[PDB]
């Protein structure tokens, strides 16, 4: 790895929607259902 | 004894009276009734209807009450009209009393007239104060009306002292094509608007702004009108749209609701339009500032018990031997009625010191959320509560638009037969993730592909980007 | 017995004549310029004064030539905001800054 960069939600500048997303994706992290979409796709 | 009170009002063509001399005469009757001031002294009231800006109209309507004998002129609305007929009581001595802010020439000597409504100096401090509040930077001001450019001098004065950007647009001078204007809004990220029109107008722009698609999150409005808490809001409700505005009428008051709830029953025999986004049964500013007016002549007739009805020419020229006196005593007074503080200025004669409540509107409808004064400044009562966590059932109705680019195993083109259309028309890691978004916050979502194909870099030849950042 | 009235310079006196003749039908003459009320259903009076209007798309168009970005503009009285209105509602339409006493 070359570089360290990450993947996030495409928003517009000062999004009222942007620190709900943020929160939404942290909880759906600490649930680990990404995970498991992880898992359902990367593999053959 | 006996006082005649003259009033100058609007005809109406075909119809019932209108709000300013129903609430005179509902002024003059709650006046005649309860015997808390004047108790030794019964007032009658002549009216005169006129058209729209027919000062000959006006002034011969004045000099034939005058000619009747009136203590005091209520004068009417529109700006020349209102000249014509304060220089016709400044010239006899007859006291006049202002419900309409007009605009007066400085280099004017006359000082036989008060006004009730607020001083749009003190108006204009007060909408300059709540932008330096919410931390504006770029502000576009509608305004519809020319002579209307006065009524926000200080915000025009603000980008010499201050750092910000005005854009200021001009409402057409047909009423219902509000549409180009909010189509030049959704061009250049117009964002914060001030609005300054009548209440009317404030609704069809309303109306023609939802039926654009503004009625988002991201837009902030400004009304500098004083009743937009008379406004219909239902549809705007749960639209979450940052909405501010001021209040003069201190409803929360029991003797307040109580007399606006007695004259609600003399405005439903008034046919009013129920389609035309208007709130039923709320009384209007001008409608509680003409009965302030009459209620504060009358504390100015109780201290002065020398008062006689003496009649007045206008061929000639003489004064009246009792309006020093009177104007005095008119300009001394401090009553505190439906506009709350209600004093003058002993200078100008203008409404200038009073008390304002800042509301807006929130999910479950309108709310004060401070106070104002040319003292004090302003006053936000805080709110800051906590406890976030309810982000399941935030975003619950808010359609969604979601940009996709046809590539990689995140957006997978669904391959099957039939040609389904909709959002399970893609699958991937995008798809199965905006899937669990819309389960968890619940919001109607909708995907459109990028017509660019790329993912978005800055052209640094002409500053310009493309793909999604552009198109975000 | 009068067959033109040539009215006065002030606002609201020529306001006062201008309706006066109005009604009884007179031909009325205005020099200097006053503020139109949008919505008036006067048609008995005539002003050669030039129109601020076309004076204002004039100090524009000078503008333009002389190719400034920051402006200040500077009046007097109210009313310089009435008669000046072309020239402070001309951004957002070109790139200039108004910077306004
Ligand atoms: C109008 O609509 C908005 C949103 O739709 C409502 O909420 C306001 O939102 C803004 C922006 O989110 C709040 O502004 C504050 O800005 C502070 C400084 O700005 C820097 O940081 C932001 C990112 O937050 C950058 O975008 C910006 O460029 C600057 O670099 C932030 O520090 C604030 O965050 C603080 O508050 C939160 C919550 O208390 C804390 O958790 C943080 O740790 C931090 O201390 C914030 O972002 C603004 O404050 C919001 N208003 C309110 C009242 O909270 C408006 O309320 C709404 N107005 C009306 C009248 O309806
Ligand atoms: C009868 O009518 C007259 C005419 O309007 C009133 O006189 C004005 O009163 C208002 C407020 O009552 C005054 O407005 C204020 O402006 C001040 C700045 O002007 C200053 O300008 C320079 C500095 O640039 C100084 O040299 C000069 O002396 C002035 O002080 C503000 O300081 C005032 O308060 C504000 O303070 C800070 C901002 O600095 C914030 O907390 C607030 O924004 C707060 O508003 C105020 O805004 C005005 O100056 C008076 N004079 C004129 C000629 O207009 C009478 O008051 C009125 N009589 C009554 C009500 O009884
Ligand atoms: C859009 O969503 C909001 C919730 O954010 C709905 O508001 C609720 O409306 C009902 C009906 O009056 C009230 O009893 C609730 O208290 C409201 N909840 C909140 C949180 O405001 C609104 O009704 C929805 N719109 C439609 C058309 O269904
Ligand atoms: C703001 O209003 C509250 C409500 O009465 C009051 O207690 C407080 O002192 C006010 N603050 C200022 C700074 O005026």
């Amino acid at each position: 790895l070359i570089d360290s960069k990450g993947y996030g939600v495409g928003t517009p500048m000062g999004s009222p929607y942007r620190d709900k997303i943020t929160i939404a994706i942290l909880q759906l992290q600490e649930e680990g259902k990404l995970h498991m979409m992880k898992e359902k796709w990367w593999r053959g | 004894h006996v006082l005649r009170f003259g009033g100058i009002f609007e005809y109406v063509e075909s119809g019932p009276m209108g709000a300013e001399e129903l609430a005179f005469r509902f002024a003059v009757n709650t006046i005649n009734r309860n015997r808390t001031l004047l108790p030794n002294t019964t007032l009658t009231y002549d009216t005169q209807k006129i058209n729209l800006y027919d000062s000959f109209e006006a002034s011969k309507k004045a000099c034939d009450q005058l000619s009747l004998g009136v203590a005091a002129i209520f004068g009417p609305s529109h700006s020349s009209s209102a000249n014509a007929v304060q220089s016709i009581c400044n010239a006899l001595g007859v006291p006049h009393i202002q419900t309409r802010w007009k605009h007066q020439v400085s280099d004017n000597k006359d000082s036989f007239y008060v006004s009730l409504y607020p001083d749009f100096s003190s108006l204009s401090r007060a909408i300059l104060d709540l932008v330096q509040f919410f931390k504006w930077k770029t502000v576009t001001v509608v305004y519809d009306d020319s002579t209307g450019l006065i009524r926000l001098q200080e915000l025009i004065k603000a980008p010499s002292r201050y750092n910000l950007r005005l854009k200021i647009r001009q409402l057409p001078a047909d009423t219902k094509d509000a549409k180009p204007l909010l189509k030049e809004m959704k061009r250049g990220k117009e964002f914060h608007v001030i609005f300054d029109c009548s209440h009317e107008m404030a609704a069809g722009i309303l109306k023609q702004a939802l039926a654009m698609g503004m009625m988002t999150e991201y837009y902030h409005y400004i009304f500098t009108t004083l009743d937009l808490f008379a406004l219909d809001v239902e549809p705007y409700r749960y639209s979450g749209v940052n909405m501010t505005g001021f209040r003069i009428l201190n409803t929360e008051n029991t003797q307040v609701s109580s007399i606006i709830e007695k004259w609600s029953m003399e405005r439903l025999q008034a046919p009013p339009k129920p389609d035309s986004g208007l709130l039923d049964g709320f009384m209007t500013t001008d409608a509680a500032l003409m009965y302030d007016a009459v209620h504060v002549v009358s504390v100015a007739v109780q201290q002065f018990p020398q008062m006689t009805v003496s009649s007045l020419q206008c061929n000639r020229h003489k004064p009246w031997r009792f309006g020093t006196r009177f104007m005095s005593l008119i300009k001394e007074a401090h009553w505190e009625g439906l506009t709350g503080r209600i004093t003058f200025n002993k200078t100008n004669g203008l409404r200038t010191d009073f008390d304002l409540d800042v509301i807006s509107l929130k999910e479950e409808g309108l709310e004060k959320i401070g106070t104002w004064d040319p003292a004090s400044g302003l006053n936000m009562t805080e709110s800051q509560k906590g406890k976030p966590a309810n982000i399941t059932d935030s975003l619950s109705n808010r359609s969604l638009i979601v940009t996709t680019i046809l590539e990689e195993p995140y957006v997978l083109f669904k391959k099957s037969d039939k040609p389904l259309y909709g959002n399970d028309r893609f699958e991937g890691y995008c798809i199965d993730l905006l899937r669990e978004l819309s389960t968890i916050l619940g919001f109607t979502y909708e995907i459109r592909l990028v017509e660019d194909g790329k993912y978005g870099a800055q052209d640094d030849v002409n500053g310009q980007w493309n793909g999604m950042v552009r198109e975000l």
